[PDB]
């Protein structure tokens, strides 16, 4: 059957046995930048094995009262090997991604996640005329968490699930490349995400390309003898990463 | 009644001569140049063989 | 645990947060205490040089209603041992999803300075570290046991070799066998 | 000229093919190549599985026993020695043979003989060169019971004579079994009523060697000690089996005390700490 | 005339006007590793612009009493950009080099340098049964200095010019790929140096591939009104650098 | 059959050609023939660079070490001897090998064994012929700790047995390195943190030899002294380097005291006077 | 399996016979008749070679 | 001067009249103290007979504004050492003018009774004398240093040979290298 899928990128391999399918972007597969759409004049850097490979982020715990999580993604891979180093030494970056999310249960557990991959998720603030600190939009490989009600913390994102931090209807948030992790059919959700920007290359510190969002619509539920701890693991692999404008290390 | 065969040399860079001197085959030297193998009876010892890309117990 | 059959059982269960280490050993087929008396360790302990790839196969022996994920990482030396899952996924790894197909293969790639290592221990030909981490936890339904058992397998690939004969360091006799 | 397998190049993959997912419950060893999981290059590999074949692994000379006898004594039994032939009194050649259940090989036998002057009051002698005799008796033949016994004539039995200081004596021996292979293990009894002896001791039946000095009573005692070296050549081997964990006890049975499976670690997870 | 030479490697260019020639190794030009001489099985990493480029070391001052200098060279480039980072993240390295040394004067100054490039310059100790610390064999981009007489410091190299730290005749040290900087004809000395080892790839921290040595045979001399400060500048460019065995960052 | 270059005839010259003017600053050795400067005749030269090749220069047997052991002692360690194998304890073969950085050669090993009766009160004996044993242990094998130890069996280790008065024992040994050449110099450390030992002592790792008498305790002490001769054949050599000026000190490092460059003259210009 | 080759004689004024007797190439005698050389990598080790009559650094 | 690097420097400067001797040595590659420890002297000290020509290359390491001329003479034996420039120019010599090309070659021609000399010293195979004289002085302008340094080089030509193996007289050990 087509439920078993194997993905190899570099020296890292994922074998799944209850997959659903693979969503590829807006139909476009990630490729390198051609000479007609180019702007910069010098030779790029294509590592292609030491960069294009699966990196595993932190596992998050999914209780019955969990609301959702988000990661900003050119910035969650800041300290992930030679991808993060090549981010630190160059000025212009350009890559696509492969986002694989693991969550397992048994046939006695129920629940349903929505894994969305949203371009340009410019988020709102908890206090309206106030500036958000960078530690709340992103935290690296550590997830930020939505809240169930109207949050009003200082220098923080408005954390409500029914507005997704952006002021929209959370049910209408499926216009983006998405899958579901339904615990009675699924085990994982693979999303191939190409490069989307208004410019051909961009800096990978000053800009946030997209935002993964994992939101449980059907709440997690189980009986009085089943397992309580259910983790959720996100694994990311850059694809067709190239780099331009080499200079010293830093971001300022 | 001589037999000529190649020597064990390395790669990237011979022809010794042997004559048997005794009437029996139990006097001959050791056959130290048979390098063939077949692990198809120890690995893959099954009926209805597996194709390594199929789920195989699908 | 060596004077029983519990030495083969790798304990695994539901965790509290995530991302802890399951087990770990050093890639020394013939010098490590883990794969010393294993079949590859015996045949390699009749030799002094070895070369080629190594397959590690992991069988999940839990229940049909239990799910889980793991990160099976190989890390070449030069640094030390990876101390979390963040340092472990920077090397050769695979995510294994437990489903109908009950076993996964981590095929350790031959990555070496020379063409051959040594079977005994030296600093010059050091090979790396096999480690295993929780990708996601073991979620199980009600009225099913939580703690399960992983079994592990090892063999050599089709590009494997051994070079120098010697006596095995396991044979120790004192007198004759009258 | 048989090389090992080359490593073929690979690229990225995203498909329903699963080489890493298998089932070890079918008794099947997966044929997974490193170009099935990660991206590999092209490596033209020139290694040869040459010194791991069954011929090269077993065809090495190994000491099987030490035989001691003298040249003058008060009792006649210490002036000659005998040995019932087996390969199961030295653990190295025994453990190298017990990888398999059945074997078929020719034998190449080499004797190394050394003599030492015993301690006495009249050590200042001038002894002419000692000559030794090694007689092989096929199973059923007559047995010498003294050094001057008339069964040492070797009219039909094979023999070899060696003068001191020469090369070691060497002769070749063909495959001598009444069956189709030397059975290393025999799971069964000797009598049809399932009594008697249990093990491979029924199927030994190889004959026995005899050792003396061709010279007569000397005027000072000299202790000879001769070492027997077997060399298995022309080797075929069948149905392999795991190596023995436990230390041996005897030659006639397979019995043991239980031994732990391997060496303990005292922890289960490695770290960059004191490991 | 053939005295003007221009060398381009990456986004760095050297134009010289009083060059002599270019010595290329033992006739061999630096190339990548073929599949027949390979040992490792996985895909290497070839950055080729972000790595293969000229790096400038520290300038050293050449007085009338100067004796000589040395640099160990897979280790003097430890903190030089993505070459040093790619050294820190991989286990096996392999590259050739281009060593260009600058020293200028006027037509009233005299002197003569010998620029040698010595493979496997295993050096002796000042005290014979004593262990040398690593800070004296190499110091990174900072040069170590020979002495005129018998040096007897603790945990230090035997620093004498007439034995070159190796116990040989310093006049016989021209069997290696060398040039001279004679101040009446020359301005610079370019040495293209291929990969020389007993194994196809090696670790670039545990091993020292070669040692540049700059020794003044004819001592520096000038009149009572000329310029006193004369620097000597070494510039190095890796060539055909590739990397194998990616793991975490460190050296232990 | 490769001759040296002939000398070609020349005549007078007056032109803008300058063979004698060059520039040694380019690292270039000038190719100036004597027919470029002076008038020469035609000389048909038949000399052959035959006994200067790298094969003929190194392929000579050289004593690398002396090994001493006895046949009866109060302490058991003086009845046997051992030697960790290197080529760096005798200065002649070491300095002949250290012209190059890397070498690749097969070895031809020859032992010369002599025995001397030690001084004692009972020298009037009649000793039968001594037999010696030389066991080679590849790196990692078990070590004998007495002359009567059971690790002297040589079931897998290479060995050679010699009776007194014969030819010297000789065997051939192939190229045994784990790399592509015997590295004469290793500029580097043993640990990845750049500590440990510095030099070629990490890359020795060749095994070690063992020496004893096959005979038992004799009634008078005899001192055997065996000399090991290496012969490098099938020679390839790379990246030459200047010969060592200074006297050696140890086997494990390269350290020295500084030595003058050559012998002094006390004047700088020759004359027909007392020079 | 014999090989015939010329002996080392002098100039202005042979044919020994060799048979190899062992199965390994490490048993063979020394190759003492390879008289070739190439000092083009030690002398003349430069780019843009010199023509010996030109001023060469002209 | 041997326990320094000053042994390689040949001192040369402006003279008062003309025609003095700069340096001088005997053509014995392996027996003369001058070219004893040189590379040709080492390799020739592993041999007992030698034959063929010898190149001597002289590099002027002074300043670009200084000029000068020299007479680089070779004299076969039979007479003694030449005592002035008049006796030195009666043999094989070359006048070297110092200009843009900074180095000259005195190629010593093979002139011998036999086909081979001996590497060690004997009266029978004596080879001659290398000497160097002032053709004209070193004229230098103002505010430039006067005293300069000549360096010297040696190698063998393409018709060179060595014949008889022996041990080098430089190796002197007493005990082993424990
Ligand atoms: C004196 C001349 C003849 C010398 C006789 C010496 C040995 C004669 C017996 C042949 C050796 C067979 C040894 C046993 C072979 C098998 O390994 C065993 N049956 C068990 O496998
Ligand atoms: C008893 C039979 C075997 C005899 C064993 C004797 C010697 C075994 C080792 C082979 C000799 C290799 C010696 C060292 C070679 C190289 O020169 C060094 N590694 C340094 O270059």
């Amino acid at each position: 059957s087509d439920r078993v899928r194997s993905i190899t990128l570099g020296n890292s391999t994922i074998t799944t046995q209850e997959s659903a399918n693979v969503v590829v972007g807006y139909g476009v597969w990630p490729d390198y930048l051609s000479d007609e759409e180019a702007t910069a004049e010098d030779q790029p850097t294509q590592p292609d094995v030491a960069t294009c490979r699966f990196y595993t982020l932190d596992s998050v715990s999914w209780m019955k009262e969990s609301q959702g999580w988000w990661w900003k993604f050119p910035d969650a891979l800041r300290d992930m090997g030679l991808f993060g180093q090549n981010m630190q030494y160059h000025y212009l970056g350009r890559s696509g991604y492969t986002i694989h999310v693991q969550c397992n249960a048994s046939k006695f557990h129920q629940g349903c996640l929505l894994v969305v991959c949203v371009p340009e998720a410019e988020m709102g603030a908890a206090n309206i005329n106030e500036k958000i600190n960078r530690e709340h939009l992103s935290n690296g490989e550590v997830a930020n968490t939505f809240s169930g009600t109207k949050s009003s913390n200082t220098n923080d994102v408005q954390q409500a699930v029914f507005n997704a931090g952006m002021g929209v209807a959370v049910g209408n948030l499926t216009i983006f490349p998405h899958q579901w992790i339904n615990l009675r059919t699924n085990n994982c959700a693979t999303i191939v995400m190409p490069y989307i920007n208004s410019v051909p290359m961009d800096n990978m510190f000053r800009h946030y390309n997209f935002t993964l969002m994992i939101i449980p619509f059907a709440k997690l539920d189980y009986a009085a003898g089943s397992s309580t701890y259910i983790p959720i693991t996100v694994t990311v692999a850059p694809m067709c990463a190239e780099y331009n404008g080499l200079r010293l290390a830093g971001h300022q | 009644g001589a037999q000529v065969s190649t020597q064990k040399t390395g790669a990237h860079e011979i022809h010794y001569t042997n004559i048997n001197y005794y009437k029996d085959a139990a006097s001959n030297s050791a056959n130290r140049q048979d390098f063939t193998q077949d692990p198809g009876k120890f690995t893959e010892p099954v009926k209805d063989i597996m194709v390594k890309s199929l789920p195989a117990l699908n | 645990n060596v004077n029983s059959l519990e030495a083969y059982r790798i304990p695994v269960h539901s965790v509290t947060e995530t991302g802890a280490q399951v087990f770990g050993f050093t890639l020394q087929p013939g010098a490590d205490t883990v794969m010393e008396r294993t079949l590859l360790g015996e045949i390699l302990n009749y030799y002094a040089n070895w070369s080629g790839s190594i397959k590690l196969t992991f069988m999940y022996c839990g229940s049909a209603m239990a799910t889980g994920k793991f990160l099976l990482a190989y890390s070449p030396p030069g640094a030390g041992v990876p101390k979390n899952r963040r340092e472990a996924m920077l090397g050769t790894h695979i995510i294994w999803d437990i489903g109908l197909q009950s076993s996964c293969v981590l095929c350790v790639p031959w990555i070496s300075q020379t063409h051959y290592r040594f079977v005994s221990k030296d600093i010059y030909t050091d090979a790396g570290f096999i480690t295993c981490w929780y990708q996601t936890s073991i979620v199980v339904p009600a009225e099913v046991q939580n703690q399960s058992v992983i079994l592990c397998f090892v063999s050599a690939c089709n590009d494997f070799s051994v070079r120098l004969l010697r006596d095995s360091p396991f044979v120790r006799q004192t007198a004759f066998y009258q | 000229v048989v090389r090992v397998a080359d490593t073929m190049p690979s690229g990225p993959s995203n498909s329903e093919s699963i080489p890493a997912l298998t089932a070890a419950e079918t008794g099947h060893t997966s044929q997974v190549v490193p170009s099935d999981t990660i991206q590999t290059r092209h490596v033209r590999n020139f290694h040869v599985r040459s010194e791991s074949s069954v011929e090269n692994f077993l065809s090495r000379s190994a000491c099987v026993y030490i035989v001691e006898y003298k040249t003058r004594d008060d009792t006649p039994d210490k002036m000659y020695d005998s040995w019932v032939i087996n390969t199961r009194q030295v653990a190295q050649l025994r453990r190298k043979l017990e990888f398999f259940t059945y074997v078929r090989f020719d034998v190449e036998v080499t004797f190394v003989i050394t003599s030492v002057q015993d301690d006495s009051t009249r050590q200042n002698t001038d002894t002419p060169a000692l000559t030794h005799q090694i007689m092989y008796v096929p199973p059923g033949g007559p047995i010498p019971q003294a050094v001057d016994d008339y069964n040492w004539q070797t009219s039909t039995n094979p023999s070899v004579f060696w003068t001191e200081g020469n090369a070691p004596p060497r002769m070749s021996i063909p495959f001598m079994s009444v069956g189709n292979a030397y059975s290393n293990f025999y799971d069964g009894w000797s009598h049809f009523s399932q009594t008697g002896v249990y093990g491979f001791n029924t199927l030994n039946n190889m004959g026995k060697l005899y050792f003396r000095h061709v010279n007569d009573k000397t005027i000072s005692p000299i202790t000879s000690k001769v070492r027997i070296y077997f060399k298995p050549k022309h080797v075929k081997a069948w149905v392999p089996r795991p190596p023995r964990l436990c230390e041996y006890t005897h030659k006639d049975n397979v019995d043991f005390e239980p031994k732990g499976v391997t060496t303990s670690r005292t922890q289960l997870t490695i770290s960059n700490s004191t490991h």
